[PDB]
């Protein structure tokens, strides 16, 4: 009665996806085939009558070296081949290419696909987007599948998973014009949208899953574990549950601020597992830790206002309310003065469950924290100067103005982001 | 799918190539015959980017030959691997250049471009969807250069939304071989300026500069050289061949590559280069790729980026690896060295990573640079260009062939407009 | 105006060598493991549904294409193939228990 | 049922139907004495159109041979298959006509023609429903332009609701080995244009420049130029001896390549021939067959069809294929090729599909297209003809044999306002 469709762009997306997938059909006792070797999969999994499930997921890439190994792989048969929509030419790190001159090509077929999907959903719970905003085609194409999506579907909710540009690393030059061109796109076009810096990944394995060589398969898992915390309420009962509209509506204050930082908790390898107890009032602490953040970022410098737990597993609410408390007690961590009750608690039994050659151990009380901070403004503000600096002599201006966008979609671009930068800076004042 | 169209103009071209199909015929698989005889599955997917299909499985490259000689075409279609190349792809002329410029670009040069551009449509139409073509040539003669520009200047026209890459053998002062040479230089660089996508430039000093402190060998003939040259540009471009964690097509190096139309000259360079003797001492690991490669030794053009600042920076990587020492190494050398980088451009470095490892080694990498510094190589040229044209050498080779004496003097205008450019990024 | 009793000979010549540098193909019967067209025959004319042999080889290479990189290959090749490369269950997958592990289970009013 | 009656006219019909009854004997499995021998059954079903049944099980070919010179028949009867053709069926002169169209047409052909009519008669009563007449003749000589153009008139009066095909070889400028082939040319096309149906255009120019280009053979004896012609004249009748997907006979073709009555002159051409270097390199398919058929080096006339416009094109295909590719390519070639194709007609392609391909062969095509570009073999021999009759040369071996001076003028005028009507859709 619950459905969510899933949609996956660009190589990242499709990467991630496929860990995702690998942990769902773990989670659920999915053999690769796509039979069972009790009724939790109809979000995601399609329902055949010789007894098949077939995802509920739409593969997109423009480049068909990502998609190969797709159909190659151990999954190759389990995935529906229509839903991996693969294009010719790809856009390669341009947000112009992707988005009035590639992406035209194939907005008829995904669009097509994704209404076939909705078809046989009788109630949408929500639409998972996940996107990159680096590479062209998590950039360009999502851009307009948006604005098409926008008013396809009126009201049903499309929570987002960005990959937010390094500040001090990066893969690509281009990557801040790419970034920026979509921040008006998501600005009018997302319900809600997390980000995740890379390095902060790293950081997070190289100190405490004492992998000093990681690769992107490790952040990979990392993610889907992410992921599977907001959907576990939808397939598993608890004490108390949380759905998709729920959180949503308790940590948007206003339609233009709609970016929370997530954060996991506990991560942590199989050998210190064994040394440490991991008690609910020890895993609510590591959420608040400036080191432990997946976003590289610091709250000390911002304030909360809004707050979401997820916690699942062997969990007590008496614990929970009382490690509340004593962090409330705490004066390290500030709340703004016209939000005193900022937080919002769900709760599930299934403890999570670990892949064979994964990087995490077994546990049996995880939390995720959604936290919206002020403190995004900091590092928007480290871009919006790296912009600019490029920008201040037109490099790179060349390429995206002769796709067929006009010139002025960047000083419009600059002159909408400079309002919400200062949208940020009033919100943060004390009455 | 995305296919890429083969260009060889000149004696240097075509023994480039013919080393060059050596190599990627080795590393797919492909013996003198042409029977596909290999150990992996990974292999045979990719093949239609470089090669064709044939009755009983066979594979012919899409490779055109252009020169006006034949007598370095029987020694092509004598050596190794010069059976597998149609006969109809070959195409030769019967009076040649003499290394002149002049031959190959306005008398001799509008007769034969009738039978290349026949071949070049007739195997560019079987493509379902073209993504580009590829030219190797050399500036030292007019045979590959007076041809290799005119082919170039009339087939944008025919294909202007295709990228185009080019390897350009720049002419050396310890290795000047001819007395026209900067005449055959300079006035192609600027009909190479306006009408190319993609330009490398290499020299056979710094060739030569490898092979003696590097590699040491005590006789490193042409073939070792066209060794080293087709070991750079069979890595370029194997993300199309083969799938990896972050793939980068040549388009997607390109755009990255050049902030300007005009500042597409880059400094090409390969890390894993070790002799004989230290093979064994030394140890293949991430930070020993950047390294040897970010060592100014180690380029294939002759000049220094010590000198000039580098204006932005491209790595593609080979082999299985993790790829967070990848990052670190990068961000590294870019922060301990903070007068070699632009200030304008804050993260210069392109990066890309192909799991599959070159054959008979566990990494490798290869760097593409564009920098300030090839205003040396440019003002070198023109210095050499003004001290003999101002007493007007060899004129009456230039001048009763057909064309005017301020075709020169428009193309040093141009050439200085060249410098002054590239100046004020530095 | 060339002499065309000159290029008569510099082609024949230019094909006597072609002749003596040309080698044969070593009758090695290469084919793609991937897809290869087939035309569907005629139901009725009686040319077209003769009695004729397959080859096995081709069967089993198809067997053998159509296949998992794990019973492919006894070491992994490339990078993307770590994700689902070991499947097996550390611990036996006791989903009958509802004591330790909960599941949604519908109920006769909804349905 | 539907059958074909042969006729053999000229020196050079009798060498080219010599070997085209070798090609058909050679597809339908018939030895040099005779007897059937061969592995399928599907051979015997349709055999009644070229072949007559004898006594114990013998096959003989329908075909008459006439000639004025008793010295070429005798290699006829010592070829390799001479001992097949019926005894009677050979009709002969005591005198050549020696080059001469007057001689042929009006002196000494008017007396062998009443033996030709009374065989042809006896063989095309012995059959149930005549299909239509093939001749095969030439233009360069006499014997085979004088008494064939004669003979023409005479069966088109006795036959009129009948289908004739003629393959008519045309002089050429530049293996003119006639001083009077002007003459012979001109008088000849006056008395075909208004009595025939089909006409074929064959050059000995584009019969070698194919052996020598397109085969890369080194001795063209007329044995491999009629084989070459014989490719073609086989395959336009698959339809009527095969079984197929798309059968189109001969009137099924004549309906659509002549929208007008005196527009009936072709472009012959074959598909899949090439070297034997390139044979092993070359994929066959129909891209391949379609685009190797359009290119201007591949027709059988000496005519270029860039300076005109295609009016009608047709193409009958041999082998099992798939037909969903066979409309695709012509319909991609329409597209690409807009202005060579005419415009008030669109769709100007005729398709035929047969499944039985030739021997040694798994796939082959024929191409007969009416364009615009034959009239300048017309107006070629038409200002030959005009600056050889101004000054009154040549005439005493024609005027004293009962042709006064008008006929020549007439034939002008007749052939002026053909090319005249025929300049109207250029
Ligand atoms: N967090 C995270 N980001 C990734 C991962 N893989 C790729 N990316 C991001 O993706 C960006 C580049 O785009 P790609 O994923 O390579 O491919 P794309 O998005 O389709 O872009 P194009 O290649 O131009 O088509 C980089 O800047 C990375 O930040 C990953 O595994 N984790
Ligand atoms: N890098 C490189 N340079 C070469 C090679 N062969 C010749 N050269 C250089 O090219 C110059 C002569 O080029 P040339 O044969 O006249 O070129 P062409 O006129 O296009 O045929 C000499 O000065 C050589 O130094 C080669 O294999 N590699
Ligand atoms: N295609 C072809 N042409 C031929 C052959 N034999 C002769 N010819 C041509 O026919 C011309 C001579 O014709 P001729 O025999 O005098 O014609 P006839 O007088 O009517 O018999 C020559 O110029 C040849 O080019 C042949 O076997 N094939
Ligand atoms: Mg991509």
């Amino acid at each position: 009665m619950r459905e969510c469709i899933s949609i996956h762009v660009g190589q990242a997306g499709v990467q991630i996806g496929n860990a995702c997938w690998e942990l769902y059909c773990l989670e659920h006792g999915i053999q690769p085939d796509g039979q069972m070797p009790d009724d939790s999969f109809n979000t995601f999994f399609s329902e055949t009558g010789a007894g098949k499930h077939v995802p509920r997921a739409v593969f997109v890439d423009l480049e068909p070296t990502v998609i190969d190994e797709v159909r190659t792989g151990t999954y190759r048969q389990l995935f529906h081949p229509e839903q991996l929509i693969t294009g010719k030419e790809d856009a390669a790190n341009n947000y112009a290419r992707g988005h009035y001159t590639i992406g035209k090509e194939i907005i008829d077929l995904v669009l097509d696909r994704i209404r076939k999907l909705a078809d046989q959903c009788t109630g949408l719970q929500g639409f998972l987007v996940f996107h990159s905003f680096g590479g062209g085609t998590g950039s360009g194409f999502t851009s307009l599948l948006m604005e098409r999506l926008s008013v396809d579907y009126g009201k049903k909710s499309k929570l987002e998973f960005s990959i937010y540009p390094a500040p001090q690393v990066s893969t690509a030059v281009v990557e801040p014009y790419n970034s920026i061109l979509t921040t008006h796109t998501t600005l009018e076009h997302s319900d809600c949208a997390f980000m995740v810096d890379n390095e902060a990944i790293y950081d997070i394995c190289r100190r405490n899953l004492d992998i000093e060589r990681p690769t992107y398969t490790n952040l990979n898992r990392l993610i889907g574990q992410i992921v599977s915390s907001i959907t576990a309420s939808l397939r598993f009962d608890g004490a108390l549950n949380v759905d998709l509209t729920e959180f949503q509506t308790n940590l948007v204050p206003y339609p233009r601020i709609h970016f929370p930082l997530a954060t996991y908790a506990p991560v942590i390898s199989a050998e210190k597992a064994y040394h440490e107890q991991l008690s609910v009032a020890e895993i609510t602490n590591a959420c608040f830790e400036p080191a432990n953040q997946m976003v590289k970022c610091d709250p000390r410098h911002g304030k909360y206002m809004a707050c979401c737990l997820l916690y699942r597993g062997d969990v007590v609410p008496k614990d929970v309310n009382a490690a509340i408390a004593t962090i409330k007690t705490k004066r390290t961590i500030q709340f703004v003065d016209w939000c005193p009750t900022g937080f919002k608690v769900g709760i599930n039994y299934q403890p999570p469950t670990v892949v064979p050659g994964g990087d995490l151990a077994k546990v049996q009380r995880a939390v995720c924290m959604l936290s919206n901070t002020t403190a995004i403004a900091e590092a928007w503000a480290r871009l919006d100067h790296k912009f600019d600096l490029m920008y201040a002599k037109r490099a790179f201006v060349h390429w995206y103005v002769g796709e067929g966008m006009e010139e002025g979609e960047f000083s419009e671009a600059r002159e909408d982001m400079a309002a919400l930068e200062k949208d940020y800076e009033e919100v943060g004042v004390d009455s | 799918m995305r296919e890429i169209v083969h260009l060889q103009a000149g004696q240097c071209g075509n023994q480039i190539g013919a080393k060059f199909w050596e190599v990627i015929s080795d590393e797919h698989g492909i013996d003198p015959t042409g029977t596909y005889h290999g150990d992996s599955d990974l292999q045979l997917e990719r093949i239609n980017v470089y090669y064709n299909e044939a009755t009983g499985g066979k594979y012919v490259p899409r490779a055109v030959l252009v020169d006006l000689e034949p007598g370095t075409m029987d020694s092509v279609r004598s050596g190794p691997f010069g059976q597998i190349f149609r006969p109809d792809n070959f195409v030769f002329g019967q009076s040649g250049a003499g290394n002149n410029w002049a031959k190959g670009h306005y008398t001799e040069g509008a007769e034969l471009v009738d039978s290349v551009l026949d071949v070049v449509r007739k195997e560019a139409e079987s493509c379902d969807c073209l993504q580009g073509f590829q030219l190797t040539h050399s500036l030292g003669g007019g045979t590959g250069s007076g041809m290799g520009t005119l082919l170039i200047s009339k087939i944008r026209e025919e294909y202007p939304d295709r990228i185009m890459n080019t390897f350009s053998v720049v002419p050396s002062p310890k290795v000047s071989d001819t007395v026209v040479e900067p005449y055959n230089a300079t006035l192609s660089v600027h009909q190479l300026v306006e009408n190319t996508d993609e330009t490398y430039c290499i020299d056979n000093e710094a060739l030569y500069d490898i092979c003696f402190r590097t590699l040491k060998l005590t006789t490193p003939t042409y073939g070792d050289l066209n060794h080293l040259v087709s070991a750079t540009m069979s890595g370029v471009t194997t993300c199309l061949r083969f799938p990896g964690q972050l793939n980068a097509d040549l388009r997607k190096l390109a755009v990255n590559m050049v902030p300007f139309p005009r500042l597409h000259f880059f400094m090409p360079g390969f890390a894993p280069l070790t002799s004989r003797g230290s093979q064994q001492y030394r140890a293949l690991t991430v930070p020993e790729l950047t390294q040897q490669m970010f060592d100014a030794k180690n380029m294939m053009a002759a000049c220094d980026p010590r000198h000039g600042r580098y204006l932005t920076v491209a790595a593609v990587f080979r082999g299985r690896m993790s790829m967070k020492e990848v990052d670190e190494q990068m961000l590294n050398v870019q922060n301990k060295n903070s007068s070699y980088f632009v200030e304008w451009i804050p993260n210069n470095v392109k990066t890309a990573v192909c799991d599959i490892p070159p054959r008979g080694l566990k990494m490798s990498a290869t760097f593409i640079g564009n920098s300030t510094a090839i205003q040396e190589l440019f003002k070198r040229i023109s210095e050499q260009f003004t001290a003999m044209f101002r007493r007007k050498a060899f004129l009456h080779w230039y001048t009763g062939e057909g064309m005017d004496e301020m075709e020169f003097t428009e193309a040093e205008s141009n050439m200085n407009d060249l410098v002054s450019e590239y100046q004020q990024y530095q | 105006i060339p002499d065309e009793v000159h290029q008569n000979q510099i082609l024949r010549e230019l094909y006597l060598k072609e002749l003596r540098t040309q080698k044969l193909y070593t009758q090695y019967h290469v084919n793609p493991l991937r897809k290869i067209h087939t035309v569907t025959r005629k139901p009725m004319s009686w040319h077209d549904n003769l009695e004729e042999p397959a080859d096995a080889r081709f069967l089993n290479l198809i067997h053998h294409a159509a296949q998992g990189p794990r019973k492919k290959y006894p070491e992994t090749q490339t990078e993307n193939q770590e994700v689902g490369w070991d499947l097996e269950p550390l611990i036996n997958p006791e989903r009958h228990d509802r004591r330790l592990n909960h599941f949604r289970v519908c109920s006769d009013i909804t349905l």
